[PDB]
């Protein structure tokens, strides 16, 4: 059940869309058009769970079923924060390039529908040739001599 | 079968008695009417007991073979409960 | 494969195997009997030391040995013989047929369980250990048991017990009036039942035919010649068998026996001296060889340490190409190499892999190979053979290594010196007519040996006290009348070409 957030989620539609996966796991968050990931890196999480005092899967699924998730965008960049622990976190994502996303979208899309597709069905229920006389040995057929064509 | 169903049956009877086990083993195996009067089964069990007297035991697996052979599931598992000595008929012997 | 095979062969001996539908159509009864003969000859020849046993059921006199009533046990298991083959022919003719039914009976009730359970006592009375036990039922009838389901019921209880031990059952069903149908009660006594062999059959079983057909050939089980050693390095070892896939056929030593009374006479020798009459050993005699006037003498142990070169096995010395190795230079049958497993683990990967290796660069590997001690070296080609399989998964050429010997210099001779005469295209081309008219497709088993046929047949005819002995046809014969006839006056147009007229061959 991979956590998934929307914004705006109330009465009007959404507008972006938020989520996490593979945990070089990157905190993905598109508008179906465009996309901002993280590119964290072994390196790069290991400091910054150093510097907040680190996983963040909980907290984030927390968030996001209570709707915790604040987001902000200005040109290519894009800010997250994130509470409900006890201080709130913040992330910083770019522009990824659209030829390296457009598989993520279809990877998603695809992802979304079979998730649609299994949760609505979860609700709905709620030796021939061996010689007779010798066991063992093959039978043989008998000396036909010369047979011309 | 040494492994079949029925040959732990009988060997696993918890050392429901062992005559009920042989009745149910040779039920789907024995006839249906016997053909042995109660002179031949005594004959029968004193060759037996003669034989293991005299320590010859093919003897006492031919009469063996021959009343299990010549009697039906009934008659094998009340055969077992004499040979054993234990019928317990509801009746003391008084 | 270890072990014998035990064939026991059930005969029913009811009324309607008795009766014969048509005319010129011999009895279901005698048409077991001459199964069971052409069997038993079979096994006598290919391999005599399997057992068969023959039980009749439904007769009214009892023979068993438990006294079970109606069976009748004619023959225990045992190794055949002719004494068997000449008591089963007693009852091949019609007046044989009276005397069965005279000393038998025919026409009484039965039980299959009965047989089955004779059966099973029988097979547990054999010492020997049987490889293979299978039981064969000859009987025409397919719903015996139809007056009584209790029967039934102990029929199949008795025959899931059969199965669960090891016991393999055959239904030779024969010819009957009406039709035999093997889905009614006998589906579920065979050990295995075909889907095919379902629908009413109107005819005899295919496998009589297959039964009738005797066979003239010696059957050897699987056996390694020798677990020799391969070495690629003094360090470097794997453990491999030997085999002879082709092995040359001889007919049966022959035995000396007492004229006066036909029994085995032993056969001994002796050696002493002509002065001092004492036995003499191996140990206490020279061994001479006279040269001109010279006379050398070697001990017996000297004389086998004079062959002596190194210890037995195969030693590896290199790989060569496929194309130096002549397809003339052939001394003695080539043998098979398969990598053993049970002396050095290991040794299999590393064949596999030399395999498969030489196969893709095509190198056959020259090794030096000593069969025994004290045997002269001698120096074979190992030639990786593919697993070759034809259709429907059955193997024709297992895989390891072909080891054929490539002949020394002393064993080549030299021919005399001859000058060639090429031959003119219009020769060549009617030589080529001649043999496209002769084209014939050649297999492993198209011929047979006339010699070792014959044989067998005149000690068959010698036995069974026959009239006289079935002639065996050779097929080695070029049965010169077709092709004469099929060639036509191809053979004229080339003895013109290139017989002259004052030749006279």
């Amino acid at each position: 059940s991979p956590p998934l957030c929307t914004l705006p989620p109330g009465p009007e539609p959404p507008r972006f869309v938020c989520y996490c996966e593979g945990e070089g796991f990157n905190l993905y968050v598109t508008d179906a058009a465009e996309l901002w990931s993280t590119c964290f890196t072994p390196d790069s999480l290991a400091a910054l769970k150093a510097r907040f005092g680190l996983d963040i899967t909980p907290r984030f699924r927390a968030a996001c079923e209570q709707q915790a998730v604040a987001l902000t965008l200005q040109e290519d960049r894009a800010s997250l924060t994130l509470s409900g622990g006890p201080s709130a976190l913040a992330f910083d994502l770019s522009k990824v390039p659209g030829p390296e996303a457009a598989p993520r979208l279809r990877a998603l899309t695809l992802g979304l529908a079979k998730r649609v597709w299994s949760l609505e069905r979860r609700l709905a229920a709620a030796c021939p040739g061996e010689s007779l006389i010798n066991p063992g040995f093959k039978s043989k057929k008998p000396a036909g001599g010369v047979d011309f064509d | 079968p040494r492994d079949g169903k029925d040959a732990l049956k009988l060997l696993n009877y918890r050392t429901g008695d062992f005559a009920m086990i042989a009745y149910f083993v040779l039920k789907p195996r024995c006839l249906q009417k016997g053909s042995l009067t109660i002179q031949q089964v005594n004959d029968l069990l004193d060759s037996i007991a003669s034989n293991n007297s005299a320590k010859r035991k093919d003897l006492i697996k031919k009469s063996l073979l021959q009343l299990i052979t010549q009697s039906s599931a009934l008659e094998q598992k009340w055969l077992i409960r004499m040979i054993i000595k234990d019928l317990k008929l509801g009746v003391s012997q008084q | 494969y270890s072990g014998r095979d035990s064939l026991i062969f059930l005969v029913d001996a009811s009324k309607a195997m008795f009766e014969s539908q048509s005319e010129d159509e011999l009895t279901p009864f005698d048409m077991s009997i001459q199964c069971i003969q052409s069997v038993y000859i079979s096994k006598i020849i290919s391999s005599d030391r399997d057992l068969l046993a023959v039980v009749f059921y439904g007769t009214e006199k009892d023979k068993n040995s438990v006294n079970f009533k109606n069976i009748y046990v004619l023959q225990e298991l045992d190794n055949p013989g002719a004494k068997r083959i000449l008591e089963l022919d007693q009852f091949k003719g019609q007046q044989g047929q009276k005397r069965f039914q005279d000393m038998m009976g025919h026409g009484s009730d039965y039980s299959l369980s009965e047989v089955l359970w004779v059966c099973a006592n029988l097979f547990s009375d054999v010492q020997f250990k049987m490889s293979h036990k299978r039981i064969m039922l000859f009987t025409n009838e397919d719903n015996p048991h139809g007056n009584d389901s209790a029967k039934a019921s102990r029929a199949r209880t008795k025959a899931g017990d059969l199965r669960d031990t090891g016991i393999f059952l055959d239904l030779m069903h024969l010819k009957k009036p009406g039709g035999f149908d093997i889905s009614l009660f006998y589906r579920d006594i065979i050990s295995i039942a075909e889907d095919e062999d379902l629908r009413v059959h109107f005819e005899e079983s295919s496998k009589l035919e297959d039964l009738l057909r005797k066979v003239r050939a010696k059957e050897t089980r699987k056996r390694a010649l020798s677990r020799l050693k391969l070495k690629l390095n003094k360090d470097i070892v794997i453990s491999v068998g030997i085999y002879n896939l082709v092995q040359k056929a001889l007919k049966p030593p022959p035995i000396k026996l007492y004229r006066e009374t036909n029994e085995p006479v032993k056969t001994k020798t002796r050696t002493f001296n002509t002065s001092t009459g004492g036995l003499l050993l191996p140990s206490d005699t020279k061994r001479s060889q006279i040269y001109g006037s010279r006379q050398i003498i070697l001990e017996k142990e000297e004389t086998e340490e004079l062959k002596r070169f190194d210890d037995p096995g195969l030693m590896l010395m290199g790989f060569k190409p496929l194309v130096l190795l002549k397809k003339h230079h052939y001394l003695r049958p080539s043998l098979f190499v398969y990598p053993e497993e049970s002396l050095v683990i290991g040794s299999s990967t590393l064949f596999s892999a030399l395999l498969i290796k030489c196969l893709e660069k095509e190198v056959a590997a020259l090794c030096r190979y000593t069969p025994r001690r004290n045997i002269p070296p001698y120096f074979v080609a190992l030639v990786p053979q593919e697993e070759e399989l034809d259709d429907q998964k059955i193997q024709v050429t297992p895989p390891g290594f072909q080891l054929v010997f490539l002949p020394f210099a002393d064993d080549k001779r030299k021919m005399p010196f001859t000058e060639k005469i090429m031959a003119t295209p219009e020769q060549v081309g009617k030589m080529k007519a001649i043999v496209e008219k002769l084209r014939f497709t050649y297999r492993s088993d198209s011929f047979e040996n006339p010699v070792l046929q014959q044989h067998f047949r005149n000690l068959e005819a010698l036995a069974l006290d026959l009239m006289e002995p079935e002639q065996a046809v050779d097929l080695t014969l070029p049965k010169v009348e077709a092709m004469n006839k099929r060639l036509g006056s191809l053979v004229d147009e080339f003895k013109e070409l290139v017989y002259p007229p004052d030749y006279n061959p």
